[PDB]
């Protein structure tokens, strides 16, 4: 019922910031619209306020602003994103404006982004598996609804192809156990060409009733790149706990998000933190991640698979080393496997899930999941060691078991890991492939497999 | 050596390669020792 | 003879080479982080102090008027 | 009274607070955002607000509290769940109904309307009392009787004593006058987290912390009121040791403190504790929550609350010790607390020190750890409690070189050293005997000899055997078992038997879930005495091995004995096997 | 720019170049305009170095030609940030407006970076790498880009600014920016000095962008590029072979490995080393290089083309 | 001279799609095109599928095989740096021979001569196909094991009694583009036919 | 000084030296009086020091300047100053030789680092103050013998 005053007291412009003069009673994170002298419109966010002063960070840059013709019309808001159940199946810009040639969202609620945290008393341990279609993920590094598992990558590695495959093939394992699965897909600072890739994948996927592609290009303004993952997390939280639907979220290149936070912090004249990244970057990433988890009072859940780029192909970088503690896993993409032309280059042996035991079980998935996972792990290690030995022992002195492990390693690299870009694989047939590889060894040789399982499956 | 980020990466890579080579050489030495023990038993 | 040669090489690698490299890595880490990172904060801290002094001087000069 | 002037992220500047004091907590804005005062420059203040400050309005009111970061103690402190800033999560969830934590909740720490059964001591209405006097006790629940200590810094002749009956915390249960002025005290005591609790005298720790695990009880003992360190990052050993402490430890109370760990991990642990149940020595079955308090602050919680959770927990433990109870704190992740402190320091632009942590990190860690110890109570009647900290550490990649790890190792007396290698080799205790140590054994030797004068000699012999175990290890590695002598072979076999039979526990098995110190001592005697008796006979090692082959199986069986038969029956069975083994060792020689 | 470290004889080789520099065209080149009219600018030089350069120029009979602008270490620091500019202005007037080929030897550019650091610090400006001013690149460009032939005039300006790395490195901001701007880099290595070779010039780090233009059949032997590219490859591969043999033992080396090691020895001893007062004709230098190359068989000479091989592999 | 940690380098690689990462080590060795084939990448390899398919329906497979050969050689270079080529088997030896031929023939280019001034796509793809076909046939031959030796004995047999084909392969870079595609294509087809004659003639007498 | 990493028995060695301290005797009034500074010691170590010193019976000639880790960090800086000043008075102004002992000098270094970081001073190596050499001089550089007086520190 209050019409916000449109101050015209610009008294300083520098970089992305504009300092108003005599604003009456601002708000710290208010949102403000700017009508330049030429009539064009820009939206800006309000940073630190002071006595009658309010520094405004302006989207889309600050070119053309003049201290005698630019009006700064306040709103008195904190960026309540419009949220509704029909937000699904549409592509959205970085700031939420639809770009799918459709109408703006008619909202069932205006939820403020950066939502309040879950009460730790109300959380519940994650359970059941989430089928992704990639054998290396659903067999040896299983994923459970409620985890927060990073996908560590590096520049040049095909992170986005794996992202698209996860977005398309994701499903619920409980099909044979006896459709409330939604995939909020967030992409921060993608390249100009991969934008076409994402648009094509989300324009011919075949399951559009599930995904919601929040998209933020590289040349889009930075503050949009900060807000985009928060918008995506808010929409996912709504669709999970306010609509009782299982939700999966893929955050693409959160290293770009960290760089965006670094860019914003510097503009506020704050001293840079450790290794250049601000010290509050730990708090920011914890704020982004911890929104996941399973709530006892709600039937929904949030599972995150944030894709992170590790610069210089090492984990010592502040962002991967920092996100290692918060999360409970690491699915590395290995450069050498990409060189070896294995399309999913996931280094399975280095990769692990800190809580992969919950996904493995009797009710969910299949009984032999843990046994086959451990056997595959151990046999791969042995095969790698045997290949290394054969590199130096001439391979003539290798015993029969050494040759068995060598051929198993070759088959595992060239038939199991190298899944096609579109060869969707249910966990049951993935485990059938695992048994196909395993049955080469004698039944007595599979030491890691417990009894009553070999008799069940080793007979094929 | 002059300290730099690239130098730190090179030194880390050299250490990793040295560890891998040491493991490979230990395996080769163990195999050669097994063969030598077998030859000594045969001679005895 | 071959085992003696291999054992000598392995012992040299374990004792000399790795224990030579690891102190070098530690010294390189200390030189970068212990000095360059510390200096960068100190430089920026002194710059912020200069800015604060300038602002305080401007405010005092304005008040004296 | 008091209005904000500048809101730059977490930092907030509020005018009109000339009477404010440094580090005094304050309520900011209509939403009642909570923040601590840092700088009082000029007539203005400076506040860092814990929760997100987005949406604050200039000239929004600021309301002082006239108290630093403090915790409201008293009845009802046990069992519940609390946040880092002493916020009752359970009651907040019940009141708000929803799951999310409201931005600006104002629920009191303990329900002041609930009734607790109260009964005073035999003190008179006109007697004299002083700070720390135990004037009443309360049955907060069954088997966890709660003593009501008159707060320190309060003394005077008695004026009014509330007769026994049903009362609430809002009632004025006590009133007294030191001078002509009279003060009335309720059942709620507030105490700042930073300020320790007053003590009469720091005693010398003289009683081991019987954790129920043989490896910790005998190999590397820890004493009541003593610091402990755990390199816990994987293998669930931290969860296992925490469960063991909650269920079987001598402590009358446990105060878990979780800061800045994975949210789902805290969910798992906070759902595990209610499932955990412990039987009484009198045959009763209880719930561990009836003696457990939990302070869990996940990563989503504000960084300042994450830093303050540790102090909140240690203050709660001190308050529990104020009535002479033995209580054990358990810092879930000191590394997370150090990272939170680093983030706070980076916010304050403090000059970075070694590896980026602030220069006071070691000093603050030492100050926190120095609060543990067996202490004589304040005020009468005479009693003595203890506070022991079993705070764990999470070194990066296992490299014990980070400043947190170095300071912890420099301050902590007893380090137990869980090893991931043993976990890979399927070791339930997962305690690496090669790195663990117990610097308090010299002080504990008095009780060790009082219980059994030969037990300390047995422990020394076991340490020597463990030291020789690695020697025999490289001996077998370089030439093999062939070059080992008969005595050397016997020593190696005894070391292997000790490692695989007594130094290792079975946890999950009902017979080895809890290891009494009696059974541990008899097992150690039956192992070491047999080792010696076989040792001085050097007889062909192969001939001795064939003669003792049944005995080797019997020694594994002696470990397999359940504690259900009672300590004497298990002890007699261990003694009978030891006597038979000794008879075989001497007669056959 | 000659890259050097403290203690290496960069001044000595600079003086040798000053005494020996001359034209090469068909070995034909009074030449008063062809006389290089050296302009020497010394900044922050120990008085011994200044006396050395003065005496060398006097003895070489060039005292009527050379010109010296000196800013000694004891002399005020600020004048070091003006001396090279004065020298370059004088060189520009002597070359472009007077038609004389001009050669310039700026000495201890690190002693100029130090002046830049002092001035920037005294003004409380925002620092850059290692606290150096953020605009050190602009100043170094301004001080280097003032050399080169000009179409409208017969003059020319060729400068050889010697440089001293602080801790004998390259990542330091001043040598780094100099490498970015300047079209070359001559490296004097401590390893060669420790082995007692008077010119310690490490030929492997070395680089000249305009090398492909100076050489050619019109002014040099047709095989010059081939010869250089082969010696460089053999030296680099032989150094790798020596590094391998340092751990695998001299016995594990192959025949090609032994050939590479012998090539390294004779290259570092007979080829690189030269007299402190004795020059080498370019054709004589190519003959020595061909003698070094002919150690290897014709098959191993992959870079050299067969056409140049036929005219030179036997000689 | 600076690692990828350089902020400008990291910013570029966070956006740039194709990275032609030149390595200074190759520049020392005077390899003039100097592209390091281990660290370079091209995210456009998927969109070019149609063009590669229409030009030559088997180029993708030979390119992948070449990448695998280069990666395998770079992988076992460390092992050779420790033990040496003594333990190298037939497959490893032939892989390294093909990698060396690819490095010096295919990946190099003078660009100061009509041989390498401008290499059209057809000539490059023909070189790649020839080298990969030689590698595959040699691997199959050493895997046959005929004559009770096969293996490295067959490798020496093809490197000595069949080395003229090897020399023509390593000299194929000199096919003058001025001769035109109908001539160079015929020459390369003849070389391919001669290579197919080898490893079959070599298998005629069972090594 | 004694160089000894954490966990080593250097405290026991110091206690044994202080209890067994004496002249070569090759006199009791001028005999060794020991000033025992204790910068940042643990409570258990403090009780150990008190009991060990009381047990040897040489309390009559030993002064303890105890400063626990609980005490304020700035108050640890003045403890060596006070100990050395008392030593100076005992030795030069009274005659008896003084054997000054300071335990955990690294704790004093940490106190200096904390105080300097509080005031934001120029940092030397490892973030320590740039004047740490002068402070360690003002602590250490007092041992010696003055010509006109028979004392010795």
């Amino acid at each position: 019922l209050e019409v916000a005053m449109e101050y015209r007291t610009v008294t300083g412009v520098a970089g992305p910031l504009v300092i108003l003069d005599k604003v009456k009673g601002p708000k710290y994170y208010e949102i403000v619209n700017i009508r330049l002298g030429d009539g064009t419109m820009r939206r800006g966010q309000v940073l630190e306020v002071d006595g009658e002063k309010a520094v405004v960070q302006v989207f889309e840059g600050t070119s053309g602003i003049d201290n005698k013709f630019t009006t700064v019309q306040f709103t008195g808001e904190v960026l309540k994103t419009p949220v509704s159940l029909d937000m699904l199946g549409r592509i959205f810009n970085g700031s939420g404006k639809p770009i799918d040639n459709g109408p703006p969202i008619l909202p069932e609620a205006y939820l403020d982004i950066s939502g309040s945290s879950i009460n730790p008393s109300e959380r519940t341990y994650p359970e059941e598996m989430i089928q992704t279609g990639i054998s290396t993920i659903d067999v040896m590094n299983s994923i459970a609804r409620g985890q927060k598992i990073p996908l560590f990558s590096a520049a040049g590695l095909p992170h986005n192809e794996i992202a698209a495959q996860i977005c398309r093939q994701a499903g619920l394992v409980k099909r044979l156990e006896k459709d409330n699965f939604a995939i909020v897909f967030a992409a921060m600072g993608v390249n100009m060409e991969t934008a076409q890739f994402f648009k094509r994948d989300f324009e011919e996927n075949g399951s559009m009733e599930r995904v919601t592609l929040f998209l933020n290009l590289a040349n889009d303004p930075t503050i949009e790149r900060i807000i985009t993952p928060r918008i995506a997390l808010t929409t996912a939280e709504y669709l999970a706990y306010e609509c009782g639907k299982h939700v999966l979220v893929i955050l693409t290149d959160m290293s770009s998000y960290a760089d965006a936070l670094r860019e914003v912090s510097a503009a506020r004249e704050e001293v840079p933190g450790r290794r250049g990244y601000p010290g509050y970057m730990y708090t920011d990433l914890a704020q982004i991640y911890e929104r996941a988890g399973r709530i006892e009072g709600r039937k929904g859940s949030i599972t995150q698979i944030p894709i992170l780029t590790m610069p210089n192909d090492d984990i010592t970088h502040p962002t991967p080393d920092l996100t290692g503690y918060i999360t409970e896993g690491q699915i590395y993409i290995d450069r050498q496997l990409q060189n070896r032309q294995i399309y999913p280059p996931i280094n399975v042996l280095p990769s692990l899930s800190r809580l992969m035991k919950s996904a493995i079980g009797e009710g969910m998935t299949r009984r032999d999941h843990s046994d086959v996972s451990n056997q595959l792990y151990a046999n791969y290690a042995i095969g790698k060691d045997v290949q290394a030995m054969k590199a130096v022992v001439g391979e003539e002195a290798l015993s029969s078991e050494d040759l068995l492990y060598l051929e198993f390693l070759d088959k595992f690299e060239r038939k199991f890991v190298a899944q096609g870009a579109y060869d969707s694989r249910n966990i049951f047939q993935s485990l059938d492939l695992a048994w196909t590889l395993l049955r080469i060894f004698p039944r007595e040789l599979l030491h890691r497999i417990p009894g009553k399982t070999l008799d069940q499956y080793y007979s094929r | 050596v002059v300290p730099t980020v690239t130098m730190l990466g090179v030194m880390k890579s050299r250490l990793v390669g040295a560890t891998r080579g040491h493991a490979l050489l230990k395996k080769k030495s163990d195999a050669l020792t097994v063969q030598f023990r077998q030859i000594l038993k045969n001679i005895v | 003879l071959t085992l003696d040669e291999a054992i000598k090489t392995t012992n040299r690698r374990v004792n000399a080479l790795e224990n030579v490299v690891k102190p070098r890595l530690e010294n390189t880490i200390t030189y970068i982080k212990g000095e360059l990172d510390e200096l960068e904060r100190e430089d920026f801290f002194r710059l912020k102090k200069i800015q604060g002094y300038k602002k305080r001087e401007i405010e005092r000069q304005l008040a004296s008027s | 009274y008091g209005y904000v002037r500048k809101v730059s992220g977490p930092v907030v500047i509020a005018d009109g607070m000339n009477g404010a004091a440094m580090y005094e907590l304050v309520r900011v804005g209509h939403d009642n955002l909570i923040g601590e005062i840092i700088r009082l420059e000029g007539d203005s203040a400076t506040i860092q607000v814990y929760e997100e400050t987005a949406g604050l309005m200039v000239n929004d009111p600021v309301l002082r509290t006239h108290k630093p970061l403090s915790v409201e103690l008293g009845p009802g402190i046990l069992g519940n769940i609390f946040d880092g800033i002493q916020r009752p999560l359970k009651t907040i969830a019940i009141r708000s109904g929803d799951v999310y934590i409201p931005r600006g909740v104002s629920v009191p720490a303990l329900d002041k309307d609930t009734l607790w059964e109260f009964q005073p001591k035999k003190i008179g209405e006109g007697d004299l009392l002083t700070g720390g006097d135990l004037y009443a006790t309360v049955f907060e629940n069954s088997l966890m009787q709660h003593h009501v200590a008159l707060p320190p810094d309060a003394m005077g002749k008695v004026t009014y004593v509330a007769p026994a009956g049903q009362y609430s915390l809002k009632d004025t249960v006590l009133e007294l006058e030191f001078q002509g002025v009279k003060k009335s005290f309720t059942m709620l005591q507030a105490w700042p987290v930073r300020t320790p609790r007053p003590v009469s005298s720091k005693l010398a720790a003289d009683t081991p912390l019987l954790t129920g695990q043989r490896v910790l009880d005998a190999l590397f003992p820890s004493v009541l009121g003593g610091t402990c360190a755990i390199p816990g990052a994987f293998g669930c050993g931290k969860t296992v040791i925490s469960q063991a402490l909650s269920k079987y430890s001598n402590s009358d109370t446990v105060v878990y403190v979780g800061c800045g760990e994975r949210g789902n991990e805290m969910a798992e642990v906070l759902m595990d504790f209610p499932q955990l149940t412990m039987t009484l020595p009198d045959g009763r079955e209880e719930s561990v929550m009836k003696r457990t308090t939990l302070v869990a602050n996940t990563s989503n919680m504000p960084v300042a609350a994450r830093e303050a959770s540790i102090y909140t927990g240690i203050t709660i433990a001190e308050y529990f010790r104020d009535m002479g109870y033995n209580v054990s704190m358990m810092a879930d992740s000191t590394s997370r607390w150090a990272e939170a402190l680093r983030e706070i320091s980076g916010r304050l632009a403090e000059m970075p020190a070694d590896s980026g942590y602030p220069a006071y990190l070691a000093a603050r860690l030492a100050s926190f750890y120095e609060r543990a110890g067996k202490v004589k109570c304040l005020g009468g009647p005479e009693r003595t409690g203890s506070v022991t900290i079993v705070g764990a550490v999470s070194p990066p990649g296992g490299d014990f070189s980070d400043p947190v790890t170095s300071a912890t190792l420099s301050i902590v007396q007893v380090f137990w050293g869980l090893d991931k290698k043993l976990a890979q080799r399927k070791h339930f205790p997962s305690v690496n005997w090669l790195i663990s140590y117990s610097k308090y054994s010299t002080a504990l030797e008095s009780f060790y000899e009082q219980f059994d004068p030969d037990f300390i000699n047995i422990r020394t012999k076991a340490r020597e055997v463990l030291q020789r175990e690695d020697d025999l290890n490289e001996i077998v590695q370089l030439v093999g078992k062939d070059a080992l002598a008969e005595g050397d072979k016997i020593t190696l076999e005894t070391a292997k038997l000790l490692r695989e039979d007594y130094l290792a526990q079975n946890a999950f098995t009902p017979y080895d879930k809890f290891c009494p110190f009696y059974k541990s001592v008899w097992m150690m005697r039956n192992i070491i005495h047999f080792y010696n008796l076989a040792n001085q006979a050097v007889i062909t090692y192969t001939l001795i091995k064939h003669r003792l082959g049944d005995l080797f199986y019997r020694l594994v069986s002696q470990k397999f004995e359940d504690p259900a038969e009672g300590e004497p029956a298990l002890v007699a069975k261990f003694k009978k096997l030891h006597e038979d083994l000794t008879a075989g060792f001497r007669a056959l020689e | 720019p000659l890259f050097s470290a403290a203690g290496l004889p960069h001044n000595e080789i600079a003086a040798q170049i000053c005494r020996q520099a001359g034209l090469v065209k068909r070995l034909e080149k009074d030449g008063e305009e062809d006389n290089f009219a050296i302009v020497f600018a010394a900044m922050g030089v120990n008085m011994e170095t200044a006396q050395f350069f003065k005496r060398d120029f006097e003895e070489n009979g060039s005292m009527e030609r050379v010109t010296l602008f000196l800013n000694l270490a004891n002399d005020p620091t600020i004048e070091r940030i003006i001396t090279p500019r004065i020298a370059l202005t004088t060189a520009e007037y002597l070359a472009y407006e007077c038609g004389k080929h001009v050669l310039v030897i700026l000495t201890d550019m690190s002693s100029y970076a130090d002046a830049l650091r002092e001035v920037s610090a005294a003004r409380e400006e925002v620092p850059g790498r290692r606290g150096y001013p953020g605009y050190m690149y602009t100043d170094l460009a301004q001080i280097y880009e003032r050399a080169g032939r000009i179409e409208g005039r017969k003059g020319s300006i060729t400068q050889i600014p010697i440089l001293t790395m602080p801790n004998d490195d390259i990542t330091h901001p001043t040598p780094d920016l100099t490498g970015y701007i300047t079209e070359g880099q001559i490296y004097i290595d401590r390893q060669l000095q420790n082995r007692q070779i008077y010119p310690p010039i490490n030929v492997l780090p070395s680089l000249s962008r305009l090398m492909k233009s100076a050489i050619g059949e019109g002014m040099t032997r047709r095989d010059h590029s081939d010869v250089s590219n082969q010696l460089y490859a053999n030296y680099a591969i032989g150094k790798d072979v020596q590094a391998m043999k340092a751990v695998v033992g001299e016995e594990a080396l192959s025949s090609e490995d032994l050939l590479y090691l012998e090539f390294l020895d004779k290259f570092e001893r007979k080829f690189v080393a030269q007299g402190a007062y004795d020059s080498r004709n370019i054709f004589q230098s190519l003959d020595l290089a061909w003698t070094l190359l002919r150690i290897f068989p014709r098959e191993l000479l992959h870079r050299i083309p067969g056409k140049t091989l036929d005219q030179y592999y036997s000689r | 001279g600076g690692d990828f940690s350089d902020p400008v380098t990291s910013a570029t690689l966070s956006i740039v799609q194709v990275f032609w990462g030149l390595d200074k080590k190759l520049a020392q060795r005077k390899h003039f095109p100097s592209v390091n084939w281990l660290i370079s990448y091209s995210k456009y390899s998927t969109a070019l599928e149609s063009f590669y398919e229409q030009f030559d329906p088997d180029f993708i497979n030979i390119r992948t095989k070449a990448r695998e050969v280069l990666q395998r050689e770079d992988d076992l270079n460390e092992i050779v740096q420790l033990v040496g080529k003594d333990a190298l088997a037939e497959g490893d030896k032939i892989t390294l021979e093909t990698a060396k031929l690819l490095r010096e023939d295919y990946l190099a280019q003078n660009a100061f001569t009509p041989y390498d001034k401008f290499c059209p796509f057809y000539k490059s793809v023909w070189m790649m196909r020839n080298i990969i076909h030689f590698y595959n046939l040699a691997n199959q031959a050493v895997e046959k094991g005929a004559g009770m030796d096969g293996q490295k004995i067959t490798y020496t047999l093809i490197k000595h009694r069949l080395g003229d084909l090897f020399y023509r392969l390593v000299s194929q870079k000199f096919e003058d583009p001025a001769e035109g595609e109908p001539a160079l294509v015929a020459k390369f087809k003849k070389l391919h036919e001669d290579l197919t004659a080898g490893f079959r003639a070599l298998e005629d007498e069972t090594r």
